[PDB]
């Protein structure tokens, strides 16, 4: 690999986009390097967003499990887009109508709760009865002071 | 294990109950559309046919170009590995 | 029938 | 600490008068003789250190260190040996001899009772190791790396010169037995804010500090294998000895001036972790994930408690190992494939079956599997900030996610899926390289029954 | 075709939805009486009732497109269950499903003391919402034989899509996080 | 094998028998077979042993150290005094986090000893060890990592002024 | 064709998959009960 | 859509390969070429003692000898003593409850 | 093997499945049974519940309105 | 799946919980957060369900 | 890329397979295929182009609202249940290079053989480059077919890696 | 259910609070009222090691269960009428909190008669 | 109803209006891409199938690719600074003042 192989800077002219193009194995027509900034992308291509998992999975690929060929240029993000990571599939239901059923779901359920503990199902019974004032020396209360007496009654 | 014969049976098999194909006029070498008389569609419904009698996918690509019986005998070999 | 089975050298 | 330094002061006429083709032999096998005797370093006491003479001393926490380094010795020069094997005779004694006397610098920066004296040593590694990276590194930018590293250093080191030699002005002594009895409390003014500063920032340069640290990915990315293990597994951890020595006289003053460091190491932390999800050069991801361990050593020295101390002592031991066992796996695949690209050879394990385990090891090490020492003094480090302050859970635990996760990671991309198709050279692994793995996590894992030995003075 | 899978898994579903007297019956009917009679959040209480109904209508989905009906399958037969090592693993886990339940219950000291007195409407609730279940269950099932074409409610493409929940969270999140370093 | 007043143990009540079936019970027969299969050859194993270090009866010892000045009687800066000083408050701060061990132990022995009455009849143990914690906590709380017998007294003198202000105001 | 057809034509409903082997733990259980009420009566 | 008649002979070719290929992947009868109701109860009674009586002997010995031999190692919660019982270690006998009212 | 495929037909069966899942299948049908019988107040109710508005004042201790 | 679902791994989390009782017994706002937290969750996956084709996500 | 007539029976395929995700029983899968059949025997014929544009957009449209969200996918397809399932297990033929003498010993008639595959890749493969040298235009390959063999003793050029791939059920 | 329906969709004040019972002397209304008689003693609850929940007014029938199934041993299915003689104490002792509520539930009605009687006068 | 695309999920190409209006140029380009795809396949293949190498190709677009990315910065400081500080500050207070219970804690 040669210095004029590598990644350059961002292509000023339209002869260094005919070249950046061709180094990467573009058309110029499609070649578009990534918006002049300070980021630092340079003259490398700015491909679409898409995950790997959108190719064509019955094509020959160089590279099977990645979904790429040889020399072709690889999206910044690949990395990310793997098919291990983000997908970007179309999805069967659109992707706002998603967040609103899923979020409408949660919250009415979270409301709902919040009811259900305002006004709790119980049975019609008074409190459990224990003898020895409600076990005042089982639970741990001190053996030197004198429990206030709790008194139950037959009914 | 299946075996070219074994596959080439199967392949007729199901042709040979398939009521726009004259099981007289059929062959391994009949062409769906030059000898049967079928159009694409019909090769499309042929081609999921044999993809239910072996229970695995066609994809498209190769499938369009399956245009008699012993070509997909052919494709069916060649991705099971049967030699024979 | 008994087929190669091809795998990494295990000698090693 | 005369029969350390000397026999390794041996190696040095062992290797240059060793016939031809026994220089990794004579050397490895006489450096592993050297880091049997250095367990003679257990005899610990409960209160008091072990003192030998007026020049060195060893307690709890240099004596782990001390074996660590002992023990990377050799290890260094089975990893080296087969990368430098075109190399000419003259200038495979002189890499050994690099290798030789950083042990000796280290031994003696671990060992010294005065804090000048350890100033020298210190300084002193930077030598064999700018030259180890500089002349037997393989890529142009080397020597950029050891201008970074060279530099870097030296901008937090000379304060720390300035500040040593006050001190001892000051107080009429710099021998560290002395300081424990004579230090006073630093008492809140600009002049012992810089002081403080000065006493500090050398040390958070080498760990290295959150923001002080992208001198140590480019280093790695340049350095040879032996360079990348002594870096990893020692050099950082003088830093981390340095703090921990010489916050002794910085209180209180380390009450407040610690928490602009906690900050940027607490989310130093996360940031790097993150990091290592999307480095695609494997010797640059185990660089960042350096970073993300030593930031919970540098928390632990700063909170500065009991609890946080023994992790620090753990950790630093633990990432030692686990550390320089990463690059030595890097290695092995780059040895076979001649690239660092993480990407570039996936699916190893239908290839290489026995090192895909040896991976396996050292990322759960790296994840701090429980019990392995990496939990341990993690989980100290853990339980001591959780007073320090509660909310410090929430980035302690988000972090253990995303260790997991990049660990895991690692594994999944070199080990798992499809093999590349065209790369056909993957040769069985040798010997030597399953040897070296080994030698790596088996005292890693034997640890995990006798934890004490490395949970340092405040055990 | 398969006798003994068939009889482990209908024993396994009846088990699975509190048939009673099986395994399962002994502590989930327990169960749905101890939280019928308790100081409880209503809400949770509905929903876990209308989740027993559900128990048993996807019990029936297993059963009646797996078992019944016509063979939907390949037509090379290779269905063989005649294997020692499967048939007595199954055979030891069904007479758990049948026994175990009453043998532990039999056995186990008491830490607690049970709920015996409700209204016979709270004793009843699990069955009868198991029954209801498995009623509702099987016409839904039988409807799938009509010669009707259905389109897709939005209810349907939320269940068979996990309320969006992964396809909203495993896209977001990771972006969020793998593009936070840039 | 371990002193009783150290680490104590109430006297065991284990009631007798009591059957009230005719069927054997298993667990005795599995006990007689554990005896004879189990028991009696690793019990002639150990008295062979035993036997063998009859012949060669040797001691160790618990070292003895002789106390001397506290932190509070050394000069400022003498550090022949502080360094004996330091070191035997180092000695002493290993065994009260000893204690302290011991304590627990009493504590956690009794919860499982005493099963589902524990919240009762633990009530001494948990009361020794509030207290040895309290002590505890009072002489090495917060000191930090670079402990010392200087930071532990200066800890001391400030409690004590807090307490000598607290009483004058009363 | 075949799927509704020989050994495959005519297959249990959902009612009597349940009630599978019911005949015989019906004359199982009625001659236990049938033993038990007679014993008890002894 | 049909193959056109140079990709029916190359795959015509590549599928001669392929199958000459697949059938030397065959072993030969030598290969591989290798270097030179009692027995049920002989192979469960050889492992009843060396997974479990021998892994016993050793555990007795162990919790025997050197673990119930250190202060609070195995702790048992204390056995239930019920109204009528009789104490083995000191012959003390429990006394019965209180009579009940009827039920 | 022992049992071999068929084509679009109903397979071979062994006698020893047909009869283990019939034993297994009236196994779980007798005990079903067996434990109604014997213990239907597990499904059914192990006590009587009262109706609270068939107590009377007096034994509820309610005192007369005008008082 | 048979091994996870059953006697290892899931259950773990609610073994957890049940060592923890004598804690939780006296905690009722814990008490609400489990019941509330197992009432969707038993509810919701049970929804999923009914519609799932793969018979092993069924049973998970 | 694809031709209107790719595009047609594309769609037919997919929304055909999709239904019977629906109809899921065979009887009531028969019936409304032959419905989706004479669905598009309808357009079967026309001949303006523009107008077969508007039917095929609109049928994909109308694809898309009715389309299964869980389809049937075949195991071994991209997206089944065994899909890659026996990728761990393929192993390429070069790994046998690398054996140990004593394994190949164990073999002697399987490497025997193998040497002889490798002699005739290794005299075959001259030709190989000489024949796509011959037949490739100056610009390059302007697609990726590759030719047959046109002599007796040649071989299809590039056929090492398709003839000698792994078994799809390796072990 | 029917209790929840007049309390939340009703006149709560009429309905006893569950948390909050009981909220009436509980001698009025009873003369001579007797206590609640315990047969099992502290010590015997303690040495039986009965769970805090267990030491109720019906412990005396769960110890004597206990004891029994321990001295049946291995027969797992005797001890069936001790078992019954607690499942019945406790289903009494049910009864009896079922009639503090509709005790409770009377009185609340009783008084809110008594304060229309008194808005008229 | 009509498809929302998504950065998380995209528009199907069976409902991209510019999927049914191919043009000559749109054709030009696709053959072109066409051909570059080729030549790069060529080129990859006469290394693969190359019976005499052992080693790696090296992909210059993979190198390209780990060349060009090898090549919010106080404010969450300073926010998780003023979270512990106000934190610590509140704890410190309250044991000052007796307030916090520590009445167990002896591990730090
Ligand atoms: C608190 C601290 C939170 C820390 C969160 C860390 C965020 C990490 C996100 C992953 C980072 C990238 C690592 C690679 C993971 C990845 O991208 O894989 C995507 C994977 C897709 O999986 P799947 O949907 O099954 O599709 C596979 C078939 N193509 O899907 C995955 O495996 C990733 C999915 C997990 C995404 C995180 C969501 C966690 C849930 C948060 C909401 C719940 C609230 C907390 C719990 C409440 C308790 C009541
Ligand atoms: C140039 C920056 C120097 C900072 C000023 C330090 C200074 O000059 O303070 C003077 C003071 C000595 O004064 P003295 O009379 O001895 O004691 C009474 C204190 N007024 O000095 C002192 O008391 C302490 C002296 C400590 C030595 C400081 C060393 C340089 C400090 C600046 C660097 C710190 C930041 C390090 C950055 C590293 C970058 C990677
Ligand atoms: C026993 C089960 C207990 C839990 C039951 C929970 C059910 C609660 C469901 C709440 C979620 C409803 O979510 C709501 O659905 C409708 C219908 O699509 C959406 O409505 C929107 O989408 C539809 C369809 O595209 C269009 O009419 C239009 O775009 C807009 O009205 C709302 O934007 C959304 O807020
Ligand atoms: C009087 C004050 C000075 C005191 C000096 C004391 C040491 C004197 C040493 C004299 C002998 C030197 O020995 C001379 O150098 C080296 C090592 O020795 C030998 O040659 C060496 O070649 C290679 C190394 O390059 C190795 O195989 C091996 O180290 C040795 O064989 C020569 O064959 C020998 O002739
Ligand atoms: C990554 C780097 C992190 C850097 C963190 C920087 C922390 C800054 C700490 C600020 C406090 C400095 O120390 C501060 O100095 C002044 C010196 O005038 C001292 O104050 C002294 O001077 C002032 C004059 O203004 C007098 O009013 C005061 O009476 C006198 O004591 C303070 O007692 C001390 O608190
Ligand atoms: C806790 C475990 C409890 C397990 C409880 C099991 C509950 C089983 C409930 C079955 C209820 C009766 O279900 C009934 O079956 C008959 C079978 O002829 C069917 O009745 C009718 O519907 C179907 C479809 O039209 C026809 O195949 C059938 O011939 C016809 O009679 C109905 O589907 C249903 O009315
Ligand atoms: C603790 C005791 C528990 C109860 C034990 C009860 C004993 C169980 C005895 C089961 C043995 C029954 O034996 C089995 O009965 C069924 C009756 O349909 C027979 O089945 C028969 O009818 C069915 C059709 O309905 C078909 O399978 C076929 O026509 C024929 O085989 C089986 O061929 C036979 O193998
Ligand atoms: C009588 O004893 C009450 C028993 C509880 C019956 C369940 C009622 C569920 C109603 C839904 C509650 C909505 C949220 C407040």
């Amino acid at each position: 690999i040669t210095k004029d192989m590598l990644p350059g800077p961002y292509p000023k002219t339209p002869e260094e986009r005919a070249a950046a193009a061709k180094k990467y194995n573009m058309r110029v027509e499609d070649y578009e390097p990534y918006p002049d900034d300070g980021t630092g992308y340079g003259d490398y291509p700015k491909l679409p967003d898409r995950s790997q998992q959108e190719r064509d999975p019955w094509y020959d690929w160089d590279h099977p499990d990645l979904r790429l060929n040889w020399g072709e240029p690889m999206h910044w993000d690949l990395d990310m887009y793997i098919r291990n990571r983000v997908d970007t599939s179309p999805t069967p239901v659109n992707w706002n109508l998603m967040c609103k059923h899923l979020f409408g779901f949660v919250a009415f359920m979270l409301f709902m709760f919040w009811v259900g503990e305002t006004y709790p199902a119980y049975q019609p019974v008074g409190p459990k009865q224990y003898p020895y004032n409600n076990l005042y020396l089982e639970r741990g209360g001190d053996p030197n002071k004198e429990p206030e007496p709790v008194v139950h009654y037959e009914i | 294990p299946l075996t070219l014969e074994g596959i080439k049976d199967r392949v007729l098999y199901v042709l040979k109950l398939y009521d726009k194909i004259d099981p007289e006029k059929l062959s391994v070498n009949s062409h769906f559309m030059k000898d049967l008389g079928l159009d694409s569609l019909d090769q499309v419904e042929i081609i999921m046919a044999m993809e239910d009698e072996f229970g695995f996918e066609i994809p498209d690509i190769d499938a369009e170009k399956l245009m008699c019986p012993q070509e997909i005998v052919d494709y069916i070999a060649d991705k099971k590995d049967v030699y024979e | 029938k008994r087929l190669f089975i091809i795998k990494p050298s295990g000698f090693y | 600490m005369l029969k350390y330094i000397i026999p390794t002061i041996m190696l040095m006429p062992l290797t240059w008068l060793s016939k031809n083709n026994m220089i990794w032999v004579n050397s490895t096998a006489h450096s592993l003789l050297i880091s049997f005797t250095s367990l003679l370093l257990m005899n610990q006491f409960g209160d008091n250190s072990l003192n030998f003479s007026l020049l060195f001393f060893s307690d709890s926490l240099s004596t782990p260190l001390l074996i660590l380094t002992m023990w990377l010795l050799p290890l260094m020069l089975m990893a080296s040996q087969h990368h430098l094997s075109k190399e000419n005779l003259t200038r495979k004694k002189l890499f050994i001899t690099m290798l030789i006397s950083l042990q000796l610098f280290l031994i003696m920066t671990f060992t010294a009772m005065e804090l000048i004296l350890f100033y020298i040593l210190f300084e002193a590694t930077l030598v064999p190791t700018l030259i180890i990276i500089t002349r037997w590194g393989n890529q142009t930018e080397r020597l950029n790396a050891g201008l970074y590293f060279l530099f870097y250093t030296l901008a937090g080191s000379l304060p720390l010169l300035v500040a040593l030699i006050y001190i001892q002005n000051t107080v009429g002594s710099l021998n560290f037995l002395m300081l424990q009895y004579w230090v006073q409390p630093v008492h809140n003014s600009w002049s012992n804010v810089f002081m403080w500063l000065a006493c500090m920032m050398a040390f958070m340069v080498k760990m290295p500090l959150y923001g002080l640290h992208l001198w140590l990915p480019k280093a790695h990315v340049e350095a040879p294998i032996a360079g990348s293990m002594v870096l990893a597994a020692v050099l950082l951890k003088l830093g981390g000895y340095g703090m921990l020595r010489i916050t002794l006289i910085l209180n209180p003053m380390t009450d407040f001036m610690a928490y602009p460091f906690i900050m940027l190491s607490l989310w130093g932390m996360i940031m790097t972790s993150s990091i290592c999800l999307r480095q695609t050069d494997l010797k640059s991801l185990i660089a960042y994930s350096s970073v993300s361990h030593m930031a919970l050593v540098i928390v632990a020295i700063l909170i500065q408690t009991p609890w946080s101390y023994m992790g620090a002592t753990a950790l630093m031991i633990a990432h030692g190992l686990t550390s320089s066992m990463l690059f030595c796996l890097a290695n092995s695949n780059y040895e076979r494939i001649h690239s660092r690209t993480m990407i570039l050879a996936r699916g190893l394990q239908t290839l290489l079956p026995l090192m895909a385990t040896w991976w396996l090891l050292a990322s759960l090490t790296n994840l701090a599997l429980p019990p392995t020492i990496n939990l341990i003094g993690e989980l100290f480090v853990v339980m001591s900030t959780f007073s320090w302050s509660n909310i410090t859970i929430i980035l302690m635990g988000v972090n253990m996610v995303i260790t997991a996760l990049y660990s895991l990671y690692m594994l999944i991309m070199t080990q798992r899926g499809k093999y590349t198709y065209h790369i056909n050279n993957i040769s069985p692994s040798f010997t030597r390289e399953n040897a070296l793995m080994s030698l790596h996590i088996l005292p890693l894992l034997l640890l995990t029954l006798n934890p004490k030995i490395i949970l340092g003075p405040l055990y | 075709a398969m006798p003994f899978t068939t009889t482990a898994l209908i024993v396994g579903s009846l088990a699975l939805t509190g048939m009673p007297f099986l395994t399962g019956f002994y502590s989930k009917d327990l169960i749905i009486e101890a939280a019928n009679t308790s100081y409880t959040n209503a809400w949770a209480l509905l929903m876990t009732l209308i989740a027993t109904s559900f128990t048993a209508i996807y019990s029936t989905r297993i059963i009646f497109f797996a078992l019944l009906g016509q063979p939907r399958f390949p037509t090379l037969v290779n269905i063989n269950e005649n294997n020692p090592l499967l048939i007595n693993s199954i055979k030891r886990l069904l007479i758990g499903s049948l026994f175990a339940g009453y043998i532990i219950s039999n056995n186990i000291p008491p830490t607690t003391i049970p709920q015996m007195t409700m209204p016979y409407y709270l004793k009843t609730t699990a069955l009868i919402v198991t029954i209801l279940g498995f009623i509702l269950a099987l016409e839904i099932s039988n409807m799938t034989k009509n010669l009707k074409y259905h389109y897709p409610s939005n209810a349907f493409k939320f269940s068979t899509l996990l309320g969006y929940f992964p396809t909203i969270m495993h896209r977001l999140a990771p972006y969020m996080n793998l593009s936070m370093s840039q | 094998s371990w002193d009783k007043d150290v680490y104590p143990e109430p006297p065991r009540r284990t009631p007798a028998p009591s059957p009230q079936t005719s069927l054997p019970n298993p667990i005795t027969y599995l006990t007689k077979a554990f005896d004879l299969l189990v028991d009696r050859p690793v019990t002639l194993v150990r008295e062979f042993i035993e036997r063998q270090h009859a012949k060669n009866k040797y001691y160790y010892y618990h070292r003895e150290f002789r106390r001397v000045p506290d932190i509070t009687e050394c000069q400022e800066k003498d550090v022949l005094c502080m360094f004996e000083a330091e070191m035997q408050w180092r000695r002493d701060y290993k065994v009260d986090q000893e204690i302290v061990n011991i304590i627990q132990e009493r504590l956690k022995a009794c919860q499982q000893r005493e099963g589902e009455s524990h919240r009762q009849n633990c009530a001494k143990e948990l009361e020794q060890f509030t207290q040895v914690v309290k002590a505890y906590q009072d002489r090495y709380h917060d000191l930090g990592a670079h402990y010392s017998a200087r930071k532990c007294l200066a800890k001391q003198k400030q409690r004590m002024l807090a307490e000598r202000k607290a009483a004058k105001e009363a | 064709a075949w799927r509704y057809m020989g050994g495959f034509a005519n297959n249990v409903s959902f009612v009597g998959a349940l009630l599978k082997g019911f005949k015989w733990g019906f004359a199982a259980f009625v001659v236990a009960i049938g033993a038990e009420y007679y014993l008890e009566s002894q | 859509s049909g193959y056109t008649p140079e990709e029916k002979l190359r795959l015509q070719q590549l599928r001669e390969l392929r199958r000459r290929w697949l059938k030397d992947q065959e072993l030969s009868p030598r290969e591989p070429v290798l270097p030179p109701v009692i027995y049920k109860t002989y192979r469960h009674s050889i492992f009843a003692f060396t997974h479990v009586l021998i892994p016993v002997w050793i555990i007795h010995y162990y919790l025997k000898y050197h673990v119930t031999t250190k202060p609070y190692t195995i702790v048992e919660k204390k056995p239930r003593i019920f109204p009528g019982d009789t104490i083995l270690e000191t012959g003390e006998v429990i006394p019965p409850m209180k009579e009940f009212p009827d039920q | 093997a022992h049992i071999e495929p068929r084509y679009r037909q109903f397979p071979q069966l062994t006698r020893s499945q047909v009869i283990q899942a019939e034993f297994f299948s009236a196994t779980m049908w007798f005990w079903i049974l067996w434990r109604f019988w014997h213990d239907s107040d597990a499904v059914l109710g192990h006590f009587p519940y009262p109706d609270p508005s068939q107590w009377t004042d007096e034994e509820l201790g309610i005192p007369p309105d005008d008082e | 799946s048979a091994l996870l679902h059953s006697s290892t791994m899931v259950v773990a989390g609610i073994f957890l919980l049940i060592r923890f009782y004598p804690l939780t017994e006296n905690n009722k706002y814990i008490q609400s957060i489990t019941l509330c937290l197992g009432a969707i969750t038993t509810l919701f996956t049970a929804m999923c369900a009914l519609t799932q084709n793969d018979i092993k996500k069924i049973i998970a | 890329y694809l031709t209107h007539q790719q595009k047609v029976l594309r769609l037919y395929k997919r929304a055909l397979r999709h239904l019977e995700s629906w109809c899921i029983h065979r009887d009531k899968y028969r019936y409304f295929a032959c419905l989706l059949r004479a669905r598009f025997d309808e357009h079967k014929n026309e001949k303006d182009m523009v107008k077969a544009t508007q039917l095929l957009r609109e049928a994909e449209e109308e694809f898309w609202h009715g389309q299964h969200p869980q389809p049937y996918i075949f195991p071994e397809s991209p997206g089944g249940t065994s899909y890659e399932r026996y990728e761990c297990y393929k192993v390429p033929e070069w790994c046998l290079d690398d054996w140990h003498p004593s394994e190949k010993a164990m073999y002697p008639d399987y490497f025997a053989k193998r040497e002889q595959w490798k002699k005739l890749r290794r005299e075959s493969w001259e030709r190989e480059v000489k024949q796509l040298q011959e037949e490739t235009p100056v610009g390059g390959p302007r697609t990726e077919a590759l030719p047959p063999a046109r002599k007796q003793g040649d071989l299809p050029p590039l056929w090492w890696h398709i003839v000698t791939r792994p078994r799809e059920r390796p072990m | 259910g029917a209790h929840l329906a007049r309390r939340y969709l009703g006149d709560a004040s009429v309905e006893p609070d569950p948390l909050r019972m009981p909220t009436f002397p509980p001698d009025y209304g009873f003369p001579e009222r007797k206590e609640r008689e315990m047969v099992a003693t502290q010590q015997e609850m303690n040495d039986a090691q009965l769970v805090l929940q267990q030491r109720d007014y019906c412990a005396h029938y769960l110890i004597r269960f206990l004891k029994c199934k321990r001295d049946s041993f291995p027969n797992f299915l005797a001890c069936k009428h001790e078992r019954h003689d607690w499942d019945y104490c406790e289903h009494l002792d049910y009864v009896k909190r079922m009639k503090e509520f509709e005790r409770e539930r009377r009185l609340l009605q009783r008084k809110k008669r008594r304060e229309q009687r008194e808005a008229d006068m | 109803p009509k498809y929302e695309a998504s950065r998380l999920s995209s528009l199907p190409t069976t409902l991209d209006p510019a999927e049914y209006d191919i043009s000559s140029e749109t054709r030009k380009a696709q053959a072109e891409r066409l051909a570059i795809r080729s030549r790069l396949k060529r080129e990859y293949q006469l290394q693969y199938y190359d019976p005499s190498r052992r080693g790696v190709i090296e992909d210059p677009a993979l190198v390209r690719w780990t060349y060009a990315r090898s090549a919010f910065g106080i404010g969450p400081l300073v926010f998780w600074y003023y979270v512990f500080k106000t934190d610590r500050d509140r704890k410190e207070k309250l044991i000052q003042e007796g307030k916090l219970d520590r009445t167990f804690n002896i591990s730090y």
